[PDB]
């Protein structure tokens, strides 16, 4: 079947910011992705075997809250530009690319699947290229592979003029290194 | 820092459905 | 005569 | 919740519509040049392309445009008026074998429907079902280019 996703909005401005402090949530989770806030930005996380996974230029050192509070991070990796946490119960994970494939599919915060070609372990072009607003907030997101399987995690955007025409993306072999580590 | 919370979720797991009336 | 809409499908399976 | 797809129906049958780039497009064989209903009454096709077997209305309520496919994949997707989704090999500009072959009846009232592509995304509109004995082994469809050509 064809890759379709679909978003929903859990909690406003105000509940994020009591619950961001109180660090802890009470909302039942569902889905892969989740949409992912802190005070200062917007993004997304990925649960991949039971790891929630995102960017660590938009997580930092962050716990993450849950039902019984913050939950501190299991994976912290700098250099690779990665936090993990255990997987909100209620959360579905995506396994990893098992298929090398090179034709691989972006989901973005709006639950667009946007494909891109692989350029390289790391990289990948648009296929067709969007403004770079499009794309914003979309960093943790996942990169799927036909199947439906976990190949990477959108970090960065090649933006010129305004416009992205390629991504760079954390590969789902950095995770294991990570978790290695 | 203040614990970086979920607002959302996206759901690729859906499959194609007739909309129930409602 | 008109063609009527007597359903919908979304392909998400958005329950929504 | 809005649906890209439409389940629609005449005096004489039911098929199916799909609203791409904000045009609810559906088989001429189907709708013919039907006007489509609508709460503030019948509202005329934007478009009527009987050679094409294409027409389409300005897209309705409660309905979401699908978005044309740009990976040029061969790997399609059809989704009957059950939403069932039916692996498909593009086979050429506007045929393609189903994985599995199905029963006609299978496929009976999907005309209009799409063939999405790995992303869901639109590759064409069903046509037509090709079929031997009964049994539907390969489908016809309009290619989404045909729409953006005709709009
Ligand atoms: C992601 O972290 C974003 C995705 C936006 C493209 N990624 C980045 O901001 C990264 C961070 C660095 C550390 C990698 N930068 C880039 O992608 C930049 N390009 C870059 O560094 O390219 C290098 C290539 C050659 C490898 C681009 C350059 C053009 C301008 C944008 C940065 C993310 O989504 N973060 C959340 C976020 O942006 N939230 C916004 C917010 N204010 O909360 C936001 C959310 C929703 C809508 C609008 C804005
Ligand atoms: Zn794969
Ligand atoms: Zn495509």
């Amino acid at each position: 079947a064809p890759i379709t996703a679909y978003a929903q909005q859990t909690r406003g401005l105000l509940g994020c910011i009591i619950t961001s402090l109180t660090g802890r949530d009470k909302n039942q989770v569902e889905g892969e992705v989740q949409i992912v806030s802190t005070a200062t930005q917007t993004f997304l996380a990925t649960c991949i075997n039971g790891v929630c996974w995102t960017v660590y230029h938009g997580a930092g050192t962050r716990t993450i809250a849950s039902p019984k509070g913050p939950v501190i991070q299991m994976y912290t990796n700098v250099d690779q530009d990665l936090v993990g946490w255990p997987a909100p119960q209620g959360s579905r994970s995506l396994t990893p690319c098992t298929c090398g494939s090179s034709d691989l599919y972006l989901v973005t915060r709006h639950a667009d699947v946007i494909p891109v070609r692989r350029r390289g372990d790391s990289r990948g072009s648009l296929l067709s290229p969007r403004p770079i607003s499009y794309l914003k907030g979309s960093s943790g997101g996942p990169l799927l592979c036909p199947a439906g399987h976990a190949v990477g995690l959108f970090r960065a955007a090649v933006c010129t003029r305004g416009v992205a025409k390629a991504v760079d993306f954390i590969p789902v072999e950095n995770l294991e290194t990570t978790m290695r580590s | 820092k203040g614990s970086v919370v979920i607002v959302g979720r996206i759901v690729l797991s859906g499959k194609p459905a007739i909309i129930p009336k409602k």
